[PDB]
DNA sequence: CCAGTCCGTTAAGGATTGCGCCACAT
DNA sequence: GATGTGGCGCAATCCTTAACGGACTG
């Protein structure tokens, strides 16, 4: 129920035109951070792990020494 | 041959055989100086012949091979093209060793197969054809391929 | 080209399919990378909080040891 | 030339991408 | 109201890979 010969329609296009390519950049430039976050966790995740199993060891360790104990 | 066959030889020549047929090329060598009788049918036999189909392989092809070469084997090529309307030898050949043969894998290419292609192409070079002697299941053209757009 | 050649109407069909696969995968991708950041970031906290309680408890025993009579 | 092999290079088509109109969400 | 998002169909472009066209060997 509109004209689409309009000088209005023309502005209102470029308008969203615009907010599309803002839309789709911005996009396109999250799914990338997303995706080299994934890769350092990845990384991080193992580092900790290696934490995790040292720590348990030492705890260990640790353990034995008490019940080990002149009594 | 001579020289290289121009937009008009091949042309005068098609309509040559299409009016005389394909026996008299004592004649339609006439037409075309600075071309012997043989080449003349060999320009048209391996090359204007409209009949030589160069598209896809249907099923029906594909399987006829088969059966061919499981019977009388891989060679002999020509005579088996005889079997495949259109078709050469050449072609069967190629067809056969690399999308029909069996033995060709068509699995994802993996690691290992990657390494030792990267591994011997430092070393050997494009010799394809040596770097598929330690290919269980490739062709030296999907090796040659794989690399080109793959490695870079 | 003229547009109404049969030769058009199946090229366009061909590659609106091909288009909408590739963005359909596309979509699939960048959807299964998403969860696997929310899974390593729940792992994460999982792992940073089992370094805390080990890291917490050794520290409290290496103490009640070297904290031992004799 | 034939009958086989190799290999570089093509090219028909699917796979990507950017573009703009649009309906609908924030 | 205004600006943001997700679909979709074009149409130019890119990439993959069958198999084409030369060059070689016996
Ligand atoms: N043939």
């Amino acid at each position: 129920t509109v004209d689409k010969h309009s000088d209005e329609y023309k502005i209102r296009r470029e308008r969203n035109n615009i907010a599309v390519r803002k839309s789709r950049d911005k996009a396109k430039m999250r799914n990338l951070e997303t995706q080299h976050k994934v890769l350092e966790l990845t990384a991080e995740n193992e580092r900790l792990q290696k934490k995790v199993e040292q720590l348990s060891r030492e705890l260990s360790t640790l353990r034995n020494l008490f019940k080990q104990l002149p009594e | 041959g001579k020289t290289r066959w121009t937009r008009e030889e091949d042309e005068k020549l098609k309509k040559l055989v299409e009016q005389n047929g394909t026996d008299d090329w004592k004649v339609i060598a006439n037409y075309l100086p600075n071309r012997t009788d043989v080449q003349c049918q060999h320009r048209w036999q391996k090359v204007l012949n409209p009949e030589l189909i160069k598209g896809p392989w249907t099923k029906e092809e594909d399987q006829r091979v088969i059966k061919l070469v499981q019977k009388y084997g891989p060679k002999r090529w020509s005579v088996i093209a005889k079997h495949l309307k259109g078709r050469i030898g050449k072609q069967c050949r190629e067809r056969w060793h690399n999308h029909l043969n069996p033995e060709v894998k068509k699995t994802s290419w993996t690691e290992e197969e990657d390494r030792i292609i990267y591994q011997a192409h430092k070393r050997l070079g494009n010799r394809w054809a040596e770097i598929a002697k330690l290919l269980p299941g490739r062709t030296d053209n999907a090796i040659k391929n794989h690399w080109n757009s793959t490695m870079r």
